[PDB]
RNA sequence: CCUUCUCAAACAUUCUGUUUGGUAGUGAGUGAUACUCUUUGGAGUUAACUUGAAAUUGCCUUAAA
């Protein structure tokens, strides 16, 4: 028997909508080791012989995305079921639900590892967006929010 | 009298009255010695001319740059209601006050010497109109400049916070802290509430 | 050609029907109805043409877009090539020396990637007054930009000769910009008989210049169509016959 | 103690483009990036102008 | 309760009656499907009803497409209640005697001015 | 097997552009062919040149008559091609991908040159191009036994030259190469004797290589392909040369 | 029951100010690229457009030596 | 999960002018008197404004498994 609170994971996001959470999130990656040290040495090169506005990417620290839900600053949380002490993760989507931020429980805590240049994430959170992603961020916000949030207004009983 | 809008663009409200009213000797009244800093601040990098009268600077500096408002013909200052009080000049004629007043009773008594009108959600003359879908849209150059140089942000900060300090130190029953905080942010633009 | 004096008690009267005890709009705007027999009328084509007018309205239409609530803004779409060889900086080098300045210059891509979805598209485009678009992607905006944007005579673009004989330079583009704005005024072309010009701002053109536009209009007009009627019109006042052809 | 050869050229770019008006200097964006004070900026110019003009 | 008739809205701009009808196949026998179009020119609205001719086959749908985020925006699909057909969406397209009244016309128009 | 609605959208619109996109260049070319210039968009022909530093060398087309071959590509993504294109396609029968044809370039054949390019790729051989074609792939349709001619199978012969054509002069393979590279009276008739070329596809696999190299390549056609989608778009042609050292 | 949660919050949990390092473009990545220009004023390190052209020389010449004599 | 007509001509050159041609739209809704037309059927038109991309029915195969 499970206490409500744990398996408010499994009841997880769908097919679909996972795949095109990830159509949005794999746009945003961080810059990987390589990438950065290689970029870097093209700057040392250049700025030593003879600007650039702030690049958006995925935030992906446990302490990182605690913060920045009640920020505010989070607008769309995802979050790994899977995670080997469950007791880490247990409160993060009552934090969302209590301050507002939109989440969304997906499924495979590698799968948040993939867009994010590590082996897992266990939380993967975008804060902000380019200008041409804004709509689509919001309308999978609306999404999330119908498929999720709005199907699982039980969740929170049951055991 | 007054005009009845949300606290989402009462700040949008009145910079469309100030694009439009640009010759008259023109003056708004203020709660916040510190807002002040911010809507002046905002509007001389939004550009439009202003002037800035307020505690948190010197005596004569204060002085000698409201004496050439005085000699002036055209253009406009912010000030406090604080800063204000006893030196009215006759060479006005819109006194719009963005605020509930420190003191609502003796207020009306420092009109008599200058048209008026307020801005007020729930809270002798008329009111006015407006027809709503003529305010400026600068709320999304604001919010990108609200986010770019932590100087503005800062003082977009002390404007809020100073704001709403002087909205709980207040007389009326009617003027304390029912409104909602997700419109007074918008009114200083952010996304957050601070 | 039409008679001066015709127009002078065509342009007066109206000061009287406009000196009277959307405001922002009818007062303002001059606008001239010219009649057809049949503009166009089997193709639904969105060119401007851009009639030459001797003195300005845009210099005009620059200040009291500062006095009233809607900034004038001006706009420049390019292709790709250009974009990544010119600044504003480069533009506002050689046209503050008038004093017309260019607010954004837009890429071709980024009326598809930042602008694409509708709500901000039609917030992008209802800003802007001037819309100038370069030769190359002009014949692809109705796509990019929408339709929404080509109801309006303001928000329809201009195409614009940037290509000094097959390649692109600067040079080319700054002394035609001048050209357009301070020299030239649109009409769109519907396939209909009917066709408004709105000649602009009456707060602006004081009346004996007025009528130099409008009869100078009258002569682009007569000698590129047929033409049936013709009509001065505050915006919806009784309409005046100005001239009267057969 | 001097000062680094980036940060000399930095301030030679500030001090031909405004002259001492500090207040357009800090509002300004493309030279001066990092958004530093007037304090900060006229401190720094004070001292290049003891090595130079 | 519950009727065949489907509320199939909020579509994404290039789909039309046979993909309604083609993908909606796959669930079972459909009855009769339509989309509203705009009279003028042969575009859509982006709402259509179709049938399926199992009402079990209906709420299967209507389970599977409420929020089912399809090319920009979400489907919203209602079933609809007893009674209520399908009704009337057309499957619509692209679609000197002058002179002599132009002549009263213009005098007439001069009283105007003289009217105000 | 099922079909996700991402698909039947995808297709309808890339389609609906591919109906518009032809529709535009049959309207144009009648008006540029029945000569009614009120209102076209250009005047000429275009034959554009994409080589290396991207070099794009436009030019006019005279009504020389040049040699030009074509391959087949299978682009773009979601486009079932209308009646319009099945028909060109399936009469230079390159109705199989990586399949290519020799043929002549005239101001009959232009035309009909702008319906078919975003499917295939065209361009200039060379007469090594030519002969290294033609000597290592070539089937013949021709009789077998008595029965099963359909076996297509090998330029084996040179009598099998003196077979089927002969008459004509045509005595060897290296005769049927000197009646492409030049333009011969019999030329019909020799292409109409080597049906297809069975090119091979460049990355023709899956796995660890395969998987990158595929996706190294494929943004290369993004490249040096380009889809005009124009009323008149110029016609793009590659080099063969090279494209022939990937494909032989 | 999910009772706390139902009431949904409006200011952030804290607030403490947000500094200037999130404005100006940041020192770490201007420290980490002022320690590549040294090392390449000392020479350590060789720019990726050079390497190119050590790669150009290098690996053209490959089977272009003598092996017996 | 597609990604959209990125310039043609002609004449004259100042290191670019002049002239001509080329653009067939998300949907819904509000709404300012005038224009034409034929025929009472409405057609083509002419300011302006709203809106999360909104909505409840006008008579080819190696982008394989």
């Amino acid at each position: 028997k499970v206490p409500p609170t744990i398996a408010q994971f499994q009841y997880t996001l769908d097919r679909n909508t996972a795949a095109e959470t990830f159509k949005l999130f794999n746009k945003y990656r961080p810059e990987t080791a390589a990438e950065k040290k290689e970029r870097l040495t093209k700057e040392a090169a250049a700025v030593a012989e003879g600007a650039s506005p702030k690049p958006y990417a995925v935030k992906y620290g446990l302490n990182h995305v605690v913060a920045l839900i009640e920020n505010k600053k989070a607008k769309l949380v995802l979050i790994a079921n899977d995670v080997d002490p469950i007791e880490l993760v247990v409160f993060l989507p009552a934090l969302c639900k209590k301050m507002g931020v939109p989440y969304a429980i997906v499924k495979g805590k590698a799968r948040l590892g993939t867009l994010v240049n590590q082996k897992t994430s266990a939380v993967a959170a975008l804060t902000e967006v380019r200008a041409e992603d804004e709509a689509a961020l919001a309308k999978l916000v609306s999404t999330i929010d119908a498929n999720f949030a709005d199907k699982y207004d039980e969740v929170k009983k049951h055991w | 009298g007054y005009v009845v809008c949300d606290s989402d663009k009462r700040f949008l409200l009145l910079f469309s009255f100030l694009k439009r009213n640009q010759k008259k000797k023109i003056i708004v009244f203020l709660s916040s010695c510190n807002s002040v800093k911010y809507y002046a601040e905002l509007l001389n990098y939004i550009d439009l001319p202003v002037l800035e009268l307020h505690g948190k600077q010197k005596q004569q500096k204060r002085t000698n740059t409201f004496f050439e408002f005085c000699n002036a013909e055209r253009g406009i200052l912010i000030c406090t209601d604080v800063a204000a009080r006893g030196l009215d000049i006759p060479a006005v004629d819109w006194i719009i006050q963005f605020d509930p007043p420190d003191d609502p009773r003796d207020y009306i008594h420092r009109v008599g010497r200058g048209k008026s009108l307020m801005f007020l959600t729930p809270n002798p003359l008329n009111e006015y109109e407006f027809p709503e879908n003529k305010i400026a849209n600068v709320q999304s150059q604001l919010e990108k400049l609200i986010k770019s140089n932590y100087y503005l942000h800062q003082t977009a900060k002390d404007g809020y916070r100073s704001y709403l300090q002087a909205y709980a130190s207040h007389s009326l029953k009617t003027v304390y802290q029912i409104d909602k905080l997700d419109l007074a942010k918008v009114a200083k633009s952010y996304g957050f509430p601070v | 050609a039409i008679p001066r004096e015709r127009v002078i008690k065509a342009v007066n009267e109206l000061i009287k029907f406009t000196s009277k005890p959307e405001e922002e709009l009818k007062k303002d705007l001059q606008l001239i109805v010219v009649n057809n027999k049949s503009f166009t009328g089997t193709s639904k084509s969105f060119k401007l043409k851009l009639l030459n007018v001797k003195h300005s309205f845009y210099k005009p239409w620059k200040e009291a877009s500062a006095t009233a609530v809607k900034d004038f803004k001006v706009l420049l779409i390019l292709k790709d090539s250009d974009i990544k060889k010119v600044s504003e900086d480069d533009l506002f080098d050689q046209l503050d020396s008038e004093g017309i300045k260019v607010d954004e210059i837009i890429c071709g891509k980024d009326l598809k990637t930042v602008y694409k979805a509708y709500e901000a598209r039609n917030a992008f485009i209802s800003q802007f007054s001037l819309i100038l678009a370069d030769d190359s992607i002009v014949t692809s905006l109705p796509k990019l930009m929408g339709g929404k944007a080509y109801n309006k005579v303001e928000t329809t673009p201009i195409s614009i000769r940037t290509h000094a004989n097959k390649e692109f330079s600067l040079t080319t583009l700054t002394n035609n910009i001048k050209k357009v704005y301070m020299n030239q005024l649109p009409v769109k072309l519907p396939r209909g008989t009917t066709l408004n010009v709105h000649l602009g701002n009456l707060e602006w053109l004081r009346p004996e210049e007025f009528v130099d536009n409008v009869e100078l209009i009258s002569e682009q007009l007569i000698k590129a169509y047929q033409i049936r009627s013709i009509f001065i019109k505050t915006n919806r006042s009784p309409v005046l016959p100005l001239y009267y052809n057969q | 103690r001097s000062q680094s050869e980036r940060e000399e050229e930095w301030l030679e770019k500030l001090y031909k483009k405004h002259g001492d008006d500090y207040k357009k200097m800090f509002f300004d964006k493309k030279l001066n990036i990092y958004q530093q004070s007037e304090g900060d900026l006229k401190r720094r110019l004070l001292r290049w102008k003891k090595r130079n003009g | 309760e519950y009727s065949g008739i489907i509320y199939v809205s909020r579509l994404p701009h290039g789909f039309h009656e046979k993909e309604l009808s083609k993908y909606f196949a796959q669930f079972g026998d459909l009855k009769e499907v339509r989309l509203a179009r705009n009279k003028k020119t042969g575009n859509s609205r982006h709402y259509g009803f179709l049938e399926f001719v199992n009402k079990e086959d209906a709420m299967i749908a209507q389970e599977s497409m409420n929020n089912y985020l399809l090319m920009g925006h979400l489907l919203q699909v209602r079933v609809l209640p007893k009674g209520a057909k399908i009704e009337k969406l057309y499957k619509y397209k692209k679609r000197k005697q002058l002179k002599d009244n132009m002549k009263q016309k213009h005098e007439e128009r001069i009283k105007k001015l003289a009217k105000s | 097997k099922f079909v996700r609605a991402e698909s039947i959208v995808a297709k309808t619109l890339a389609t609906s552009r591919e109906k518009e996109r032809i529709k535009r260049v049959s309207i144009l070319e009648d008006k540029k062919a029945k000569n009614e210039t009120q209102h076209i968009a250009s005047g000429k022909d275009f034959i554009l040149k994409i080589t290396e530093g991207l070099i794009r060398e436009k030019t006019t087309y005279d009504g020389k008559p040049a040699l030009l071959f074509i391959v087949r590509v299978r682009g773009p993504l979601a486009v079932n091609i209308p009646n319009k294109a099945f028909k060109i396609l399936s009469l230079l029968r390159l109705v199989e991908t990586n399949t290519g044809v020799f043929v002549k370039l005239t101001k009959n054949v232009y035309p009909l040159l702008k319906v078919i390019a975003p499917y295939v790729v065209i361009g200039k051989p060379s007469l090594s191009s030519i002969r290294s074609l033609i000597q290592k792939r070539g089937r013949i349709i021709y009789k077998g036994e008595n029965e099963a001619e359909p076996h297509e199978i090998v330029l084996n012969d040179n009598n099998i030259v003196e077979e089927q054509l002969g008459d004509h002069g045509i005595i060897c393979v290296e005769d049927i190469i000197h009646e492409i590279a030049t333009m011969g009276e019999s030329f019909s008739v020799c292409n109409f004797f080597l049906q297809p070329f069975k090119l091979n596809r460049e990355v023709s696999g899956f796995g660890s290589l395969n998987r990158l190299r595929k996706i190294k390549q494929r943004e290369a056609e993004s490249r040096t392909r380009q889809f005009s989608n124009a009323a008149t778009a110029p016609v793009i042609e590659v080099d063969i040369d090279s494209l022939l050292a990937k494909l032989n | 029951i999910d009772w706390f949660t139902r009431h949904e919050e409006v200011m952030p949990l804290t607030a403490v100010p947000e500094p200037k390092r999130r404005f100006v473009p940041s020192k770490n990545e201007a420290k980490r690229v002022m320690k590549i220009v040294r090392a390449i004023r000392e020479g350590r390190i060789i720019p990726p457009k050079k390497l190119k052209e050590m790669k150009e020389k290098e690996k053209i010449e490959n089977y272009q030596y003598d092996l017996w004599g």
